[PDB]
Order: structure tokens, then sequence, then C-alpha cells
């Protein structure tokens, strides 16, 4: 369960980070 | 340049970042321009991941390179399963290998000084096989990543 939760949460954080550079 | 999406270049980026996290000195003038920009943003993200997922990561025991590899691939498979690639997601790959190397430093049953070279190797495999085409199409590290992430 933990690895799958980490992957989903990394996606969320990555896409938020990405929006600061891909406008 | 156009070929910076190939294995050797990516492996060097992945190794450079783990040496940064472990505070290992790599001698010379210094890391490349790509690595210098990547290390700052990847470390910022790494610290936020460590804080946001602290409860989850407390249940994570990274006791061997084989566990690090399966865990990395499980996490990355899920992160990327929607088929989307962007630079933010690529940055999180580096942040996550930084978390793995810190956990190994504490928890690895049989540590070896070359461990970071093995971790960065499977990280480079994943980046190349799953994101390399997208990286090339978007200008690579030099014309894509650095241009978007370097200072204004």
């Amino acid at each position: 369960q933990w690895a799958r939760e980490i992957g989903a949460q990394l996606r969320r954080m990555a896409d938020d980070l990405n929006a600061q550079y891909e406008r | 340049g156009m070929t910076d999406c190939e294995f050797g270049y990516i492996y060097r980026l992945a190794q450079d970042y783990l040496q940064c996290v472990l505070q290992i000195p790599q001698p010379g003038s210094g890391p490349s321009k790509t690595s210098r920009v990547l290390q700052n943003v990847a470390f910022s993200v790494q610290k936020e991941v460590e804080k946001n997922l602290k409860s989850c990561l407390d249940n994570v025991n990274v006791v061997s390179v084989d566990t690090a590899r399966t865990l990395f691939n499980q996490v990355m498979e899920k992160e990327f399963e929607d088929g989307i690639i962007n630079w933010g997601r690529i940055v999180t790959i580096f942040a996550f290998e930084g978390i793995l190397i810190k956990k190994l430093l504490r928890q690895q049953i049989a540590p070896d000084v070359d461990t970071y070279k093995e971790i960065s190797y499977f990280v480079a495999e994943f980046i190349m096989n799953n994101t390399g085409e997208w990286i090339r199409q978007n200008g690579g590290w030099e014309n894509g990543f650095v241009k978007k992430f370097e200072p204004k």
C-alpha cells in the first residue's frame, strides 16, 4: 500500500511543481 | 543537446544528485550546468516530499539495493501510469532517489561504498526507458529543462 500511495502523491506534488514552470 | 537523453548523460545526472545528497565531494571544477540547476530544485522538492509523506515514509524500510529497486519501480510505475510526462515529474524522480539513498544509509543491511552507483543506475534506466523520448522532443536537458528552470 505504501509504495502505491507514495506514487500517487508524488504525481500530485510533481504536477503542482510543474505548473510553476510550464505556463 | 539532442543526445543528452541517452544513458551515460542521465546516469551522470542521477549519480551527481546522490553525491549531492550524501555530501560526497566529486573533484573538479564542478558538476555540469544541468546538474547544478537540477540539484537545487530536486533538493527543494525532496525536503517537501520528506515532510508531506513523513508518516508514509516511516513505514518504508530500504534494507538492500534489491528492495530499493523494487520500491523505486513500484512507486514510479504508479506515478507515471496515466501516461503523462513533464519536467516536474522528472524532478520528482531525482528527489525520490535522494530519499532512497538516505534510507539506505541508515537501514542497508550490508552497505557498500558503491551503493549510490547502483541506485543511480536503475534510476537512469527508468528515466531513459520511460521518459527519454519525451525529453528529446521537449529540447532535452540543455534546451528544455535548463531553459525552464534556470534563473530568470
